[PDB]
RNA sequence: UAGAUGUUUAAUGUUAAUUAAUUUAUUAUUUUAAUAUUUAAUAUUUGUUUAUACAAAAGUAACUUUUUUUGAAUAUAAAG
RNA sequence: UUUAAUCAAAGUUAUUAUUAAAUAAUAUUGAUUUUGGAUGAAUUUAAUUUUUAAUUAUAUUUUUGAAUUUUAAUUUUAUUAUUUUGAUUUAAUAUUUUUAAAAUAUUAUAUAUUUUAGAUUUAAAUUUGUUGUUUUAUAUUU
């Protein structure tokens, strides 16, 4: 909070133009040949202990598997559910507080919605070798937790 | 950033800013902590306004 | 925030350890107690006693009388807790605080 | 599992409850007695089917001695 | 503390007082003001175990 | 009150006599009384191994019956079928099977495609013998061509879901069905 | 009555665990630092991000901690703004930063402060005839 | 073991004579209420159970639930009075409360006429010498107070200091 | 120290907000000859009295009756002790519409004890450690650890250290041999003496800065927060959580004192800032403990009184962390009756023989002054106490006329048994106790 | 108060949307074999480990 | 969902919030009553 | 017996009866899994040693989602 | 320079009554469990050539669709 | 192209979390799926002993050889405990961490402050005829 925070390859100092992770998949034949061919790795097939057990996930691992899908909590939805599609409702905090858009569609599931023309994003659409790479812009869900209702007559918040 | 109850313009100006509530340690808590304090925000307004 | 090492005086934490053998042993509450007087022989081991009770064994029955002084009767009594009119008793004391209840037992 | 756990020893009064075991022939362990069928029986019932000289006749007091167990004393107001 | 005294050796009349002469001693009659260092209670005559 | 043992041994410090061992383990000081746990810590009683040697538990459960009472009849609430009619075939559970099968019978796709086969290969459950298909598909599908029924009873097939979690496919039974004819597929081509 | 054990008055937090201290002294619980911060020895103490060591806080803003830890999807909603409590109103203002000047120093939008550099920099860097190339995990 | 039941239920307020060791010196006001329905909830959820016991005791000891026998059944029957002292019941200490309730309700309305006979008896509308700030200057957040008293403004010192007058 | 030489503060002033020195004759915002940790003036905290505390008036208050409004008195008379004020303290009573009805004075033992600090202290240092979770302060110990009982290793074989049963804490899984469980720490004791004269020493500092504050009523008209919030703005309580903060100390009325609160206010009480609500007592109950010897060793919660004051009352932490002190005037009466029969007490001889004169002590009972006005409460309890004074006629145990027959009892001494019986008229009256 | 759910909320539900408990516990583990197997929406899964 | 921008009601997943725990369970569980319960659900604050 | 540390990535000698181990091929150090341990993760599914488990999300976010 | 004749820590330190520059005095030589060296330019590894019998227990890191019998049910590879 | 050879590493890394521990007096036939399967003995744990029952004092007294104190108000509330407020308050808070930055003194051998010289027991404990015993420490952070 007490410095500027910018590209992370700026200040920080080492800026590279194109870095290049070896461990990925694509890069295998690189690495794979690099070593020499006295290097033999034995178990290329098989495992030593038997991995048909059931284990669990690092800790690191589900805490990142945790944030990404919390509805899997019992009852995550709104316990009243009051945002439907068609309904008339201006956003309140975060990105663009304050603009105003209906309703097209709402995950219920989730606590979100699907307003018109609010946090619209670039939905890039990776394709095979029939379509080449089509980016699509697209509004986003966004948390009803952040959105609240334009009142037909007095146009301000209405719970 | 403190004045009386009547002189609430004359602190130490900002830029840009828009009071969103009080910050009542509850809001963090699940939503059934957070209906309450409800109204607690739009009760404190009247209470410094003259 | 120090610590009585004896025979040294009060030393600061974290400093000099060296001299503290003896402290280590009062901590632990190990107890010698001058045993290393093997020599010479205490009143303990020669003290005959009398009253295979002890000196004042207060058997059940012995009438030891809690002491209640006349001069603290006759400075309550002109102070004004006590009514020389009517015959002064124990319930009186107890409740004028004249004297307290531990001190009465019986008798 | 047991179909049909059997009834108490003497629940032959029909207010104060039954004696405890053993006075009546079972197993020494409690110092009460209790009738499920007596307090389930509600006040007004348990009431209906006595008359006053009857009350007086099974809230009977042997306090010293035992009613059921002849020269014994009451194991209801024993120590154990 | 260098408030407190020594416990003496044998007992005084204010420590067996004081002992249990408490608030939370207050309501046992029974053992107050040294019922213990009495004469027992003359027992009933028809006593009996 | 209980009074501690006591441990200052000087003056008296005579526990060679009178003084009974209190070396005893301190019973007084743990008081608080919820066992702790053993040593040795016995595993859950949950089977973690699911490859292919999944044995199966011959101990009978408790819970098991309790919701296969519930389930054959309101358990709490309703009362026992009486047992002439919960031992014979008009009891529920046994009276939905002689006129409500419910079985799953999956031939492999993958046989009999565009060639010729034979012998087709069923995926029947493990309750069904050799004779119980055969009345399965004379009956429902009326054909009435089997030669001879294998058996080769097949454990279902693991796989490991994108993060990871161990699943299974439910056990199956694979019948090379020796038909009289040769069946096969007409794959619009 | 004896006077109160106050050791740690309140509201230093409390210590830990020297060779010395009354048997009523409540230290800190074993394997628990007991300046929070101070993870590191050398940590250096954060900006604006004091833990409400104590009872139920008073004002909670949105960046300090209380029972948590930090996280930047709640402790800091949107960085762009820097919120304060003028008037016991937890008010959201604009972050800004302390630019120079002829010899003073005037505070500019701390967002528009940062899309220079994130772009006057790598405006910079990629008009320097180089091409500057990590390759991770060498074998 | 002895824990002096003989003092639970016997304070004044609900709060006393219970060891609430885990207190905070800064009780927030949602956990002020719960503070309160607490010390309000281990008086009621305290007795309400032995109510609950001494009842179903007496139900299992043949008795009335309330401790009434056979003889006790009896001489309320004849007319005989039962018990020693009937104590003031419910309907008794709870109609007590509306007496010194509406006494007060009525010395407090006829207060208000002996209020306004000594106020509007003496009632200048300039103050007296307490007036003065030759010794310590005035409040003058509290002159506001004054002010409905007279009708010259009190709320107007000059900077220099008033003499009193 | 005095490191740090350099890169402290930018060489240049701020935009609009920095200001050079113009010279000794224009003065600071703060600047003050005096150490003051929370700067304030009559403008951010301003103490509701009559005067401005001064070093010349001792206190901000009227000290003599201003006549242009009726004077009330105490209940009870007065008389000036020890660490009394030794002179009249008149405050103006407030009304709920923000007015001055009248001028009341206030009794010298409560409200002009002059402050100590040396027993403020105690009231402080016994709240900051009464006010305190002790069962949070649990660690574990070694015998909790659920380690291998044997030496994990054999002590001597092996390059390793002279260790067995590694559960200790020098062990990143170990626990202190002594750790700090809840029953380990302490509930200091508190009694009468020292809890009283703290508080007292309390509500005259909160005079002699003036922040002191007599009311009416604080009755709200409905039992809503709007009417709590707006009864502050127009009385003028600042009640924001950030600014000074009222202390309510409710009693009812004057006519109705009730040592509970009003449903009206006690639920309109609650509102999440600088407030209060405290009992209208100073006084608290006798310190007793049951378990003092770890008798019960089943006890959780800490050694010491088992008997604490709870939060609600006045203590020293609240009364400066709430700036103005807010009394009732019931509240006022439920202390002078309570602390009467003490400040009598507290009086040496010579002097105490001269309340019977001087109209101090008018007993009630002796039916030599009409009953003083009680608490709604406690008056109750005395219609009912009066109402059955009757029942107890018929029978020789009654409370009211105890021993009727002292004057006829003809004790009689025997030798047969242990006994000196007493006869009433030549009947045997008195009782063989049972057992 | 009987607001508070007599039935809790993590005890895995019916899965009958009719509006009636479907065999209570008994069909859970039925409906269980979906879950710890595969459920019928699910597409290529992207694992090595794969049924076939 | 995001794609075409549907809207979706229930969840396409029937997540088992007991993780195999309900084979343990009997199928006439059901909670008891717990009267003078503490909490302040009974008396809804809105007010603080 | 027992040089080093306890952990089974540890850097000195260790013994088989102080501190036995699982025998594990080659698993990941704690800095990351280097490029020859992730020749498996890519070929074959898991990390040889056969305890560890194979997160393979955010790959199926990056491709096929 | 500097109190003094030398071994019981200094603290409202972004008032645990604060909210944009705190730039927080803070670290136990060794018994702890994690990492990092040094031995280490290393020791040891290094795959161009030999002569084939069957059971069981033993594993199940494991897959299977493809011919078990004319027995119904069951099971057909793998260490220590 | 010449480098005579040498000489240095300082002070920053993303994107995801609400779990532990103590506290609370309102449940309870054993946690991890469908018994026997012959219609029968498989699925039996019972007995007057500080026991999942846990005790408000300092006196007296057994050999003073260590032992140690009695209903508190009799069915009255020291009770074996969780819930439609991330249950409540307090106390504690972490990797996958994967991140990483520059040419001053010398140049024929005594160890930092650049005027070029001078200056040198590694510490702690241990040893009280051994201060100088014959152990310990690679370093970093907890």
């Amino acid at each position: 909070l007490r410095l500027p925070k910018v590209k992370p390859g700026l200040l920080k100092g080492i800026y590279t133009d194109e870095k290049i992770d070896l461990r990925d998949r694509e890069r295998l034949e690189l690495v794979e040949s690099i070593r020499h061919p006295k290097e033999r790795d034995f178990y290329q097939d098989h495992t030593y202990h038997n991995q048909w057990i059931a284990r669990d996930l690092e800790s690191h691992q589900k805490i990142q598997i945790a944030g990404r899908y919390p509805y899997f909590s019992p009852d995550y939805e709104i316990k009243p559910w009051i945002w439907y599609p068609g309904d008339t409702v201006e956003v309140v905090s975060g990105e663009g507080a304050g603009q105003r858009g209906a309703i097209i569609a709402v995950v219920k599931y989730k606590n979100e919605i699907l307003v018109q023309n609010v946090n619209v994003q670039d939905v890039v659409i990776p394709a095979s070798e029939t379509r080449p790479e089509q980016v699509v812009q697209r509004e986003h869900p966004i948390s009803v937790l952040r959105v609240r209702h334009v009142d037909p007559s007095t146009n301000q918040l209405c719970h | 950033l403190n004045a009386p109850i009547g002189r609430e313009k004359e602190v130490q100006p900002g830029v840009n800013r828009v009071v969103h509530d009080m910050g009542n340690p509850y809001r963090r808590s699940g939503v059934r902590s957070q209906r309450m304090f409800r109204d607690a925000e739009k009760n404190f307004e009247k209470y410094i306004r003259a | 925030s120090g610590h009585n090492v004896i025979k040294m005086g009060w030393m600061k934490i974290g400093g000099s350890w060296k001299y503290s053998r003896s402290y280590n042993d009062a901590r632990r509450g190990f107890a010698k107690g001058q045993w290393q007087e093997r020599k010479m022989t205490p009143r303990f081991m020669l003290a005959p006693r009398v009253s295979a009770g002890g000196p004042r064994n207060r058997y059940e029955g012995k009438a030891s009388f809690s002491r209640l002084s006349l001069s603290k009767l006759l400075w309550a009594v002109d102070t004004g807790r006590l009514n020389p009119n009517e015959t002064i008793t124990l319930y009186h004391l107890r409740n004028a605080k004249v004297i307290a209840d531990r001190e009465v037992v019986w008798p | 599992v047991a179909p049909w756990v059997p009834p108490p020893r003497h629940d032959v009064k029909v207010t104060m409850p039954p004696p405890p075991g053993g006075e009546v022939g079972g197993s020494y362990g409690v110092s009460t007695g209790y009738s499920d069928r007596l307090a389930r029986t509600p006040y007004w019932k348990r009431m209906a089917l006595s008359t006053y000289a009857l009350r007086m006749k099974e809230n009977e007091t042997r306090y010293p001695m035992s009613p059921h167990r002849e020269g014994e004393y009451d194991l209801r107001y024993t120590v154990t | 503390n260098k408030r407190v005294q020594p416990m003496r050796l044998r007992a005084t009349n204010n420590d067996i007082g004081q002992a249990s002469s408490l608030k939370e001693w207050e309501r046992s009659s029974d053992r107050k003001y040294g019922a213990a260092l009495a004469p027992p209670k003359k027992r009933d005559f028809e006593f009996r175990v | 009150r209980f009074y501690r043992p006591l441990v200052n041994q000087g003056i008296n410090l005579w526990r060679s006599r009178m003084g009974r061992l209190h070396k005893g383990w301190t019973t007084w000081e743990y008081n608080r009384d919820v066992i702790p746990d053993p040593r040795p810590f016995p595993e859950p009683a949950v089977n973690n191994y699911f490859g292919r040697s999944r044995i199966w538990n011959p101990i009978a459960g408790k819970i098991g019956l309790v919701n296969r009472k519930a389930e054959e009849w309101g358990w709490p609430h309703q009362r026992p079928p009486p047992t002439g009619l919960r031992r014979s075939p008009e009891y529920f559970p046994f009276f939905f099977s002689r006129y409500f099968p419910d079985v799953e019978v999956r031939l492999v796709l993958d046989s009999v495609l565009n060639n010729e086969t034979t012998r087709p290969i069923f995926h029947i459950p493990q309750d069904m013998s050799k004779q119980e298909l055969v009345n399965y598909l004379k009956n429902i599908y009326n054909i009435d061509n089997v030669v001879r029924i294998r058996v080769r009873n097949m454990r279902g097939r693991r796989f490991k879901n994108e993060v990871g979690e161990i699943k299974s496919l439910p056990d199956y039974k694979v019948a090379v069905v020796e038909l009289d004819s040769p069946v096969s597929i007409v794959f619009k081509q | 009555p004896k006077p109160a054990p106050r050791y740690n008055i309140g509201l230093r937090p409390a210590p830990k665990r020297q060779n010395v201290g009354g048997q009523f002294l409540a230290t800190q619980k074993h394997y628990a630092r007991e300046l929070w911060y101070k993870r590191q020895y050398y940590s250096t103490r954060p900006f604006a991000i004091q833990k409400h060591m104590g009872s139920t806080p008073r004002i909670l803003l949105d960046r300090t901690l209380w029972r948590s830890c930090w996280l930047t999807k709640s402790n800091l909603p949107d960085v762009n703004r820097w919120e304060k409590v003028v008037n016991s109103q937890r008010v959201t203002e604009d972050r800004w930063a302390l630019v120079e000047e002829d010899g003073v120093m005037y505070q500019v939008n701390w967002k528009m402060y940062c899309e220079r550099l994130e772009t006057e920099l790598q405006k910079a860097q990629d008009q320097l005839p180089q091409y500057s190339f990590m390759m991770k995990a060498v074998p | 073991g002895f824990t002096m039941k003989y003092k639970r239920g016997t304070g004044l307020w609900d709060e006393d004579h219970v060891n609430d060791f885990d207190a905070n010196k800064y009780l927030s006001a949602r956990s002020t209420m719960r503070w309160y329905y607490g010390m309000e909830r281990l008086q009621t959820r305290n007795n309400m159970n032995a109510r609950r016991a001494t009842q179903s005791y007496n139900n299992n000891m043949g008795l009335h639930h309330s401790g009434r026998g056979a003889f006790e059944r009896e001489l309320e029957r004849r007319g005989i009075q039962v018990d020693k002292y009937p104590l003031t019941t419910t309907t008794g200490a709870a109609r007590v409360a509306e007496m010194v309730l509406l006494r007060r309700q009525e010395l407090e309305a006829h207060a208000k006429k002996a209020m306004e006979s000594q106020r509007q008896a003496r009632r200048r509308d300039a103050p007296s010498e307490w007036y003065d700030e030759t010794e310590g200057p005035l409040n003058p957040r509290f002159l506001a107070s004054m002010q409905s008293n007279y009708t010259q403004v009190i709320t107007e010192l000059p900077s220099s200091p008033v003499t009193g007058r | 120290y005095d490191s740090r030489s350099s890169g402290v503060h930018d060489v240049a002033p701020r935009d609009g907000v920095d200001f050079m020195y113009e010279g000794p004759q224009q003065v600071l915002p703060g600047a003050h000859p005096l150490p003051l940790f929370h700067p304030d003036n009559s403008v951010t905290r301003p103490p509701v009295s009559p005067y401005l505390p001064s070093p010349q008036r001792p206190h901000p208050y009227f000290t003599t009756e201003l006549p242009e409004l009726p004077h009330f008195q105490t209940t009870r008379p007065i008389v000036y002790t020890v660490g009394t004020m030794k002179q009249r303290i008149v405050a103006p009573v407030f009304d709920l519409a923000n007015n001055v009805t009248h001028t009341r004075e206030l009794d010298p033992f409560i409200f002009g004890f002059y402050p100590e600090t040396e027993e403020m202290a105690k009231n402080l240092s016994y709240w900051l450690v009464r006010c305190q979770n002790f069962s949070s302060k649990w660690d574990y110990e070694n015998r909790e650890i659920w380690r291998k009982a044997k030496k994990n290793w054999p002590n001597t074989g092996m390059g390793m250290a002279r260790v067995g049963d590694r559960k200790n804490h020098a062990h990143p899984w170990g626990a202190h041999s002594k750790p700090v469980k809840p029953w380990n720490l302490l509930m200091p004791t508190m009694d009468v003496k020292t809890w009283s004269k703290s508080n007292r020493m309390l509500v005259t500092l909160k005079m002699l800065q003036g922040k002191l504050q007599i009311v009416e009523r604080l009755t709200l008209p409905e039992p809503t927060q709007e009417a709590y919030l707006q009864l502050c703005r127009t009385m003028g309580w600042d009640v924001r959580h950030k600014g000074g903060g009222a202390l309510f100390m409710d009693g009812g009325s004057r006519l109705t004192p009730s040592s509970e609160y009003d449903r009206a206010f006690f639920f309109g009480s609650f509102f999440n800032g600088r407030n209060k609500l405290v009992r209208p007592t100073l006084l608290c109950d006798e310190p007793y403990d049951y378990n003092r010897t770890s008798s019960k060793a089943r006890t959780k919660g800490p050694k010491g009184q088992k008997n604490p004051i709870p939060i609600n009352r006045f203590n020293a932490y609240d009364a400066l962390t709430h700036d103005t002190l807010i009394i009732t005037e019931g509240a006022l009466l439920q202390l002078e009756d309570e602390m009467y029969t003490h400040k009598l007490a507290m009086l040496p001889p010579h002097i105490r023989a001269q309340l019977p004169e001087r109209g101090f002590l008018d007993s009630e009972v002796l039916g030599d002054v009409p009953p003083a006005l009680q608490t709604v409460q406690m008056e109750a309890a005395a219609r009912t106490e009066e109402a059955e004074q009757a029942m107890y006629a018929p029978y020789y145990d009654n409370p009211y006329h105890p021993w009727q027959d002292e004057g006829e009892a003809s004790y009689a001494v025997d030798a047969v048994e242990g006994t000196v019986q007493r006869y009433i008229k030549s009947r045997k009256t008195s009782w063989a106790m049972l057992s | 108060d009987a607001a508070w759910y007599e039935i809790p909320t993590q005890f895995h539900t019916h899965t009958y949307a009719d509006g009636t408990p479907q065999s209570r516990s008994a069909s859970l583990a039925k409906a269980t074999k979906y879950i710890h197997g595969m459920p019928h929406n699910m597409g290529q899964l992207y694992s090595y480990h794969r049924p076939y | 969902v995001l794609l075409t921008g549907r809207s979706v009601w229930e969840s396409p997943i029937d997540i088992d919030p007991t993780c195999g725990g309900m084979k343990s369970v009997p199928a006439h569980a059901k909670k008891p009553k717990r009267y003078m319960t503490h909490g302040l659900a009974e008396v809804g604050v809105t007010d603080i | 017996y027992q040089r080093g540390s306890w952990a089974p990535g540890s850097k000195h000698q260790k013994h088989m009866s102080l501190n036995p181990t699982m025998y594990l091929y080659r698993f990941a150090g704690p800095h990351g899994p280097g490029p020859y341990v992730m020749k498996y993760w890519w070929t074959l599914g898991c990390f040889p040693t056969g305890i560890e488990r194979p997160f393979r999300l955010p790959e199926f976010l990056a491709s096929y989602q």
